[PDB]
């Protein structure tokens, strides 16, 4: 039996909180929650309570938070979370216009034009600042070759604009091409980002893993996100230092339906999943996910934002009886 | 009415072909002068020069894929082409996962990250400056408030990063809530470029004129292109307070296809065409579009971006037979 940190949230968060807690007492999964409160106060920090649980726990699931420092900025150097992992899969039974998507992106999150750092020269212009370091990108490009080596990936893609910015992305793409070379098992190729995004549109299946920096891969998974059906089902878990991992929902608190019982909870459920495996409870999480896949392959209850109209409750419900298999 | 033409890296030259035959057929009074730019070695600052000097006089240009800052951005300052504009629209009977679609793209073509202003600042650690000013920032709001005013549009939408980027991309983000007052029967909208791009798979027919700086006009240019079709169908122009040169909306040499009579022209033709509306040939204008349009929608001629098996010559002739077929 083992503990998580659990932060709920703001508005839907504690209500889809709940949802992956019934479900995971429901599968018998061998989880405890540490509800934790992260909340930012100044000496800027999270509370003692929160990074003392997180140290100890190191897994972490994380509703919405509101948006004022940005208490996620703040999480990610706290715990050094280099690695933001976004899987980007097909939703048997939820249409789109795309099929078959299988897609996983890997954003260096510590770096790029996400610094902090920017200049007024004189008045009226601004110069913000890129960085791009040896060391963040090699712990990168290491880190989306050992995730494909880990779950049957065969190619890892480098997303860049080293035409255009020849010496940044022209070092991030160096040290991706010197940990392929160290990596003959996975086939990596190179690419531009502004092709990717004109090839995305179109063929999104012509990709499989891909790395990238802070910016490009903040913007590509989004992109990514909307071929599948949008923030509501798509899972995010973010790596860092001694072991600890936070998984997380990326869509908004969603005020205006919070406490009307009519969340989706997918997303941090599908998190939740991530987490799981990432904890050895393959069979808990093979479950759960099968669970939740085949309540939407079913369509009779889905909630209002994949169109239908059950409650949070009445989806949560249907999980739960089908994951007692 | 003389016309700079500059065919370009890649596939350009091949493109040129065409426009350059299609306007035989068409009896377009048009002639091309032409200059090369891209790829070239001391002889840059000289070429840069013939451009500026045949701009003067021609004020009009088309150019392929253009391959101290790049000859793509010194060319652009030179010529102060600050402002870019790619039309995004479904062609009737070419279809895709996103039909009777009409966006405007608006991006700044000046600064940004696109300045190759870059240095190591320590072993391994590489600085690049991203470059917002008032003043360019202000100029590509006006322009695209001008363009919606102009066009008959109701929505401008600015798209942007000020959540992180608070100072340099909030002052792009001012500029444009400053002239937005100003345009008060004009819808204006803000957006993070994340959303913005996620918006633009899911329901795109939420947007109308989209104005951005640099980095994110890359970024929305490909992808909006890849809505309705691709680089071979969507085109592009970019204006300067004197001149206007034309050009492919998503630009790629597409280094693959040379030599390959493979590449689709109809970017290249629409844009072209377009060119002969800002030349007030309207007629020629609309008789080389209606018929690229036309060969599409009925569906014989297509080349490979679009379903078809047909080269890049076959393509263009099926063109020049129906335009000839019209006067
Ligand atoms: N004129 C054209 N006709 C048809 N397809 C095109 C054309 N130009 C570009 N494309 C498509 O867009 C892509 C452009 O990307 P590419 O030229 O490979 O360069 P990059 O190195 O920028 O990715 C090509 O692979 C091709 O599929
Ligand atoms: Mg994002």
């Amino acid at each position: 039996v083992q503990t998580v940190t659990l932060i709920p949230g703001d508005g839907i968060g504690p209500e889809i909180s709940a949802a992956v807690m019934k479900i995971f007492d429901a599968a018998k999964a061998p989880i405890q929650w540490e509800e934790r409160n992260v909340t930012a106060i100044q000496g800027w920090m999270i509370p003692s309570e929160a990074k003392e649980s997180m140290d100890k726990n190191k897994m972490g699931l994380k509703g919405p938070l509101k948006t004022p420092p940005s208490m996620n900025l703040l999480l990610r150097k706290t715990f050094d979370l280099y690695a933001n992992v976004r899987p980007c899969v097909s939703i048997e039974g939820y249409k789109t216009p795309y099929t078959d998507v299988n897609i996983v992106t890997i954003r260096e999150n510590t770096e790029g034009e996400y610094s902090g750092i920017e200049h007024v020269i004189v008045d009226g212009v601004v110069a913000s600042i890129k960085l791009i370091t040896e060391g963040a990108s090699k712990r990168i490009a290491e880190f989306a070759f050992e995730y494909a080596r880990n779950n049957h990936r065969s190619n890892v893609t480098a997303v860049h604009k080293a035409n255009i910015m020849r010496m940044s992305d022209g070092l991030f793409l160096q040290k991706c091409r010197e940990v392929a070379e160290s990596c003959k098992d996975i086939k990596f190729n190179e690419m531009y980002l502004d092709t990717v995004c004109l090839n995305m549109v179109q063929d999104p299946s012509q990709f499989d893993v891909l790395v990238m920096p802070n910016l490009y891969g903040d913007i590509l998974s989004d992109l990514c996100a909307g071929l599948i059906g949008g923030l509501g089902v798509t899972p995010s878990g973010n790596i860092g230092a001694n072991g600890v991992a936070i998984f997380e929902s990326v869509h908004g608190t969603a005020p205006d339906i919070a406490g009307k019982d009519m969340a989706n909870p997918t997303a941090l459920l599908l998190s939740a999943v991530m987490m799981l495996r990432h904890m050895g409870l393959f069979d808990h999480a093979a479950r759960i996910e099968a669970a939740c896949f085949a309540t939407i392959k079913d369509g009779k209850s889905l909630t209002k934002d994949l169109g239908g109209n059950a409650k949070c409750s009445d989806f949560t419900e249907e999980i739960c009886r089908r994951v007692k298999d | 009415f003389p016309v700079t033409m500059l065919p370009g890296d890649g596939v350009g030259p091949e493109l040129m072909h065409a426009v350059k035959e299609v306007f035989k057929a068409a009896a377009v009074p048009v002639e091309f002068q032409e200059h090369h730019l891209s790829e070239v070695q001391m002889a840059s600052e000289e070429k840069l020069e013939q451009v500026l000097s045949s701009m003067k006089e021609n004020k009009v240009a088309i150019i392929g894929k253009i391959h101290l800052a790049s000859y793509d951005m010194r060319l652009r300052r030179k010529l102060d082409l600050f402002a870019n504009v790619v039309h995004v629209k479904s062609l009737p009977g070419y279809m895709t996962r996103h039909n009777n679609l009409d966006l405007v793209i608006i991006r700044e073509q000046t600064e940004g990250e696109y300045s190759s202003l870059e240095h190591e600042s320590a072993r391994g650690v590489i600085e690049c400056l991203k470059i917002v000013t008032r003043a360019k920032s202000q100029r590509i709001a006006k322009f695209a408030f001008d363009y919606a005013t102009k066009k008959g549009r109701g929505k401008v939408t600015a798209v942007h990063k000020a959540n992180i980027m608070k100072l340099g991309d909030g002052l792009f983000l001012q500029c444009c809530e400053e002239v937005a007052e100003l345009y008060p029967k004009i819808k204006f909208e803000t957006m993070i470029i994340d959303n913005c791009c996620m918006q633009l798979v899911q329901n795109p027919y939420q947007f109308d004129v989209l104005v951005m700086p640099n980095l994110y006009g890359n970024i929305i240019d490909n992808l909006a292109a890849g809505l309705v079709g691709g680089a071979g169908v969507v085109p592009g122009e970019s204006y300067s307070a004197e001149y206007a040169v034309f050009e492919t909306g998503a630009r790629h040499p597409f280094a693959q296809a040379v030599g390959r009579n493979i590449a689709n022209p109809t970017a290249m033709l629409l844009s072209a065409s377009n060119m002969l509306r800002h030349l007030n040939l309207e007629y020629h204008s609309s008789m080389i579009a209606d018929a690229v349009k036309k060969v599409i929608k009925v569906g014989k001629v297509r080349t490979s971006d679009m379903g078809g098996y047909a080269t890049c010559h076959d393509f263009t002739e099926e063109i020049c037979r129906r335009v000839k077929d019209l006067d």
